[PDB]
């Protein structure tokens, strides 16, 4: 009665997604938590008749040694009927705090029609019984519609702290709400204090401490510098640039080109000849810069693609067009796949706090090995697309820093 | 009784109203006298002719509904079962009693608004006598939601007993109910007893202790002792000439024996089918396949059993290298005492090496066991961490292994070769575009045939390593082969590849370097 009648997408059918396998720890973390949001009304045991699936998870969090629910939504998020802004001040702000406000959904009821959509299973080890089913019977944290349909009741409540404490940039996206403040670091958690608190006056406990927007320069595309140049080197450093050249076309090889006159052994040594000194200083400058003309539109999917860089280092771009990238960047400090999980995270709260929008991602490695650990590392509240690629040998020679 | 699962038509769909086919006068008396006792039980009512829905019916006597239509216009179902649970993973019992369910959909209501659309009409034999319609009460044999709403309601129909006694492992499946327990013979017994009158006050009949199935349980193809399981009974035929079918049957239960028997090998049988013209060919044995045959008969010939998990013991895996692109291994808790075991064969991808492959082999096991145990094992594997870690770091997929233990058992994994990661100086230069040019003025030009762009780019390379020395620097601008000889496979599909990497292996140093068109 009081609910918001929610609807899918004209035609589009609930999802039935398979529940990935989990283990016995998970399991038991998710039924200890699962039991308790049903004596509470919160979600509700199903029958057989409900033939809609999204999958659910269990992680570990921050300051705490409890665990936390973390359903996909993203095939029923994508399903949801779209609901008819975003402050480039945020990426501006000297920090930003992130928080979990996922909670307040748990008090709006949910459409009774829709409900039956929210279908989610327990899974039990080795089939041994059938598996414990439930729905959401309130907004659940996750989807698409929560945010959408808890905002007139999240910005009443925002009201104050907003023209009390104008100096805040509050922005919320899905289970978040982020936090800047130029004020100094000594004081902004403080602030934070201030807020928190302002939501138990209607609970949000902190993601991460801070991220630094203001720092978050791109990381430009480089050519070696040496002393001597061996041949190999010559033939390195003309590929590389030849790549460029699709992006910058301003860079031109013609003249390191005449080095490589014939077939002479890869160790030899070649001095550079003036007229090449002058276009690798060249082709130098017009790569200290990304490339101009390159503009964000809200109409466009953003992908972004890692690459390993060896050495628990690791390079990345975003871009919506290929070669026309809006940020790049790197990620240094585990193993593999736990890294690969903070990276993926770092860079879509970065997506988020730039352009409102989590990123596609192309990872590079294989489907179970993902599927299998990330749930180990993951602290997000929300879960972003991604795809699974193989990395081809020389982009990534073409994308890192080394000395 | 027991609360209804409301049920629906698909969105647009009207039920169903297909017409009764003839029905001859002996088949009618049989489902009069079978229908109207149903109406006696209460499965079924007389309703009145302005039911417009139907469902044909024939008589076996046993009244056979034909449902495949209003299974068509029902709703989807949440799935019945989709995974049965592996022997590996349950636990020992003192004793174990499987209970056939009887009359199970019989026994459960079926959502009364959804009724009228199970009407069916038995025909009067007298051009004007009954012309009887009726409908269900309960759950129809053959209907779509029948299996799912009846394990669901045994479910909920078990729950209590199940909290009353927690020291019980029942599991349903279709038809049957077994139940286990580590409780004396005696105790056993009633609570077998007790679980059998809590079924019947819900009208769930069952058999009594003597008529119940006794263990060994055949099980979905094991055999399940309360202490141990294995697999059926199985041996290989005795024959002079073998079929292409025969043999595909053959190599099926093979294979089926790997996830117990170490040791199945199926390779020289499953050469026999190449090039296979028709199931009815025959094929004669190679002394290979004789041989391969030959152990897999004595093999099959000694039973071997498989323990039960122990939940408070770990879970071991040890995996062993049992030939080029072949694995076997076993996860055992007490030292060799097999829970299971298997073997993996999986070449993902055109080309790889035993490190890569080994590592898949440990996320198919991971997997495994994660559905199986709910939790990984502690593996033991044949390849030291320095000969991992150099593959890892120097890759450019992202891999993860969980805790495991080097293993001294041979054959060990390893690199067999490396290329250089700087060009050497002293080592010839070749420039390879079919044929390479040398910075020492040699040049080999060959036209290949019967070749193809990608594999005329690896000939090149071929080339230039076989005509160079114990060093050499080679340089292509073919970014494929680039990219396999990069990843360092050890082995592959192609012979040419394989030749190469024979090459590569003699090689004291080898520098691959890519350059661009423009040689
Ligand atoms: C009921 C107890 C349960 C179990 O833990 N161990 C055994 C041991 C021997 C058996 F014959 C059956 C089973 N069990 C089981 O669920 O078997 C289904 C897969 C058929
Ligand atoms: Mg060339």
């Amino acid at each position: 009665i009081e609910t918001v009648p929610v609807k899918l997408k004209p035609g589009m059918d609930g999802p039935k997604v398979k529940q990935w396998p989990l283990t016995e720890e998970k399991i038991k973390a998710l039924v200890e938590i699962c039991t308790e949001m049903e004596k509470e009304g919160k979600i509700s045991k199903i029958g057989p008749e409900n033939p809609y699936n999204t999958p659910v998870f269990a992680i570990k969090k921050k300051d705490s040694t409890k665990w936390r629910k973390l359903v996909d939504f993203r095939e029923l998020n994508k399903r949801t009927q779209d609901f008819w802004p975003h402050p480039a001040g945020l990426k501006k702000k000297k920090s930003v705090t992130v928080l979990d406000v996922g909670d307040a959904y748990f008090s709006v009821p949910l459409d009774e029609d829709f409900r039956k959509y929210t279908a989610f299973t327990i899974p039990s080890i080795n089939n041994e019984t059938p598996g414990i089913r439930y729905q959401y019977n309130v907004l659940p944290q996750g989807w698409k519609g929560s945010p959408a349909i808890f905002q007139s009741s999240m910005t009443k409540i925002l009201e104050p702290f907003r023209k009390q404490n104008p100096d805040i940039v509050i922005y919320q996206y899905m289970d978040d709400l982020y936090v800047g403040s130029d004020l100094e670091i000594g004081q902004h958690r403080t602030k934070i204090e201030e807020l928190r608190q302002h939501l138990l006056r209607w609970e949000p406990p902190f993601l991460w401490y801070e991220l630094h927007p203001d720092k978050w320069t791109v990381q430009p595309i480089v050519l070696p510098e040496k002393d001597s140049w061996t041949v190999n080197d010559i033939q390195k450093l003309v590929g590389k640039l030849n790549w460029a050249s699709q992006i910058y076309p301003g860079i031109k090889v013609r003249q390191l080109c005449k080095l490589l006159r014939g077939t002479k052994a890869l160790t030899e040594v070649i001095p550079l000849t003036e007229e090449a000194e002058l276009e690798l200083a060249e082709n130098r400058e017009i790569l200290k810069e990304p490339v101009h003309g390159v503009y964000y539109d809200p109409s466009k999917d953003l992908i972004a693609e890692i690459q390993k860089q060896g050495q628990g280092q690791w390079t990345y771009q975003i871009y919506q067009e290929p070669f026309k990238n809006l940020k790049t960047g790197k990620y240094a400090r585990t193993n593999d796949v736990k890294q690969l999980t903070e990276a993926v995270q770092k860079i879509t709260t970065e997506s988020i706090v730039i352009w409102g929008k989590t990123p596609k991602f192309k990872l590079p490695i294989q489907k179970e090995t993902w599927e299998t650990w990330w749930t180990e590392y993951w602290q997000a509240t929300w879960i972003p697309e991604w795809e699974f690629v193989n990395t081809p040998p020389l982009v990534k020679l073409w994308y890192q820093l080394e000395k | 009784p027991i609360e209804t699962v409301p049920v629906k038509l698909k969105p647009g769909m009207d039920g169903p109203k297909v017409k009764q086919w003839p029905l001859t006068e002996e088949k009618i008396k049989a489902l009069v006298e079978i229908c109207t006792e149903m109406e006696k039980e209460g499965k079924i009512s007389k309703i009145g002719p302005e039911n417009p829905y139907n469902t044909p019916v024939f008589a076996i006597w046993r009244k056979l509904v034909d449902f495949r239509e209003l299974n068509k216009r029902t709703q989807d179902f949440w799935e019945v079962q989709l995974g049965i649970p592996h022997p590996a993973g349950l636990k020992k019992k003192k004793s174990v009693t499987v209970l056939d369910v009887g009359d199970a959909y019989f026994s459960v209501p079926l959502d009364e608004d959804f009724r009228k659309y199970t009407a069916f009409t038995i025909p009067s034999i007298n051009n004007e006598t009954p012309g009887i319609r009726y409908q269900y009460n309960v759950l129809p044999q053959g209907w779509k939601g029948s299996p799912a709403i009846f394990q669901s309601s045994m479910t909920k129909i078990l729950e209590p007993f199940r909290k009353q006694n927690p020291d019980i492992v029942i599991y349903q499946y279709m038809d049957d109910l077994y139940v286990g327990s580590d409780l004396e013979i005696g105790q056993h017994r009633t609570k077998i007893e007790e679980l059998r009158q809590h079924l019947l006050r819900w009208g769930l009949t069952t058999p009594d202790k003597k008529h119940q199935k006794e263990p060994p349980f055949l099980w979905m193809g094991y055999e399940l002792h309360p202490d141990k399981w294995t697999v059926q009974p199985i041996v290989l035929p005795e024959k002079d000439s073998w079929t292409v079918n025969d043999i595909q049957k053959l190599v099926g239960k093979l294979n089926w024996a790997s996830q117990i028997y170490p040791g199945i090998k199926v390779r020289q049988l499953c050469k026999l089918l190449r090039g296979t013209k028709a199931l009815t060919e025959v094929i004669p044995l190679t002394e290979e396949a004789e041989l391969e045959l030959a152990e897999n008969r004595e093999i099959l010939k000694e039973p071997v059993h498989g323990v039960y998990y122990d939940p408070s013991k770990d879970l071991i895996a040890e995996i062993q290298k049992q030939g080029q692109g072949q694995w076997t291994y076993q996860i055992y808790q007490e030292p060799f005492k097999n829970l299971k075991t298997g073997k993996y064969a999986r070449m993902r991808g055109a080309h790889t090496n035993d490190v890569k492959q080994l590592t898949e082999a440990v996320q198919k096991i991971t997997t495994e066991s994660i559905v199986i145990w709910g939790k990984t094992p502690k593996f033991k594997l044949p390849i030291q961490k320095e000969t991992w870690e150099t593959w890892w770091t120097e890759y450019w997929q992202a891999t993860w292994i969980p805790e495991w233990e080097f293993v001294n058992t041979p054959p060990l994994v390893k690199l067999w070769y490396q290329l250089e990661k700087e060009p050497i100086v002293g080592a010839e230069t070749f420039y390879v575009d079919a044929g390479y040019v040398t910075n020492r003025g040699r040049q080999k030009v060959v036209t290949l045939t019967d070749t193809t762009n990608q594999k005329t780019e690896l000939q090149a390379i071929y080339l230039a390593l076989q005509d160079s020395g114990l060093e050499v620097n080679i340089v292509t601008d073919s970014q494929y082969a680039l990219g396999i000889i990069q990843a360092q496979p050890d082995q592959s599909e192609s012979e040419l590849v394989n030749q190469i990497i024979e090459q590569l292996i003699k090689k004291e140093k080898v520098y691959l370097a890519w350059v661009p068109a423009h040689n």
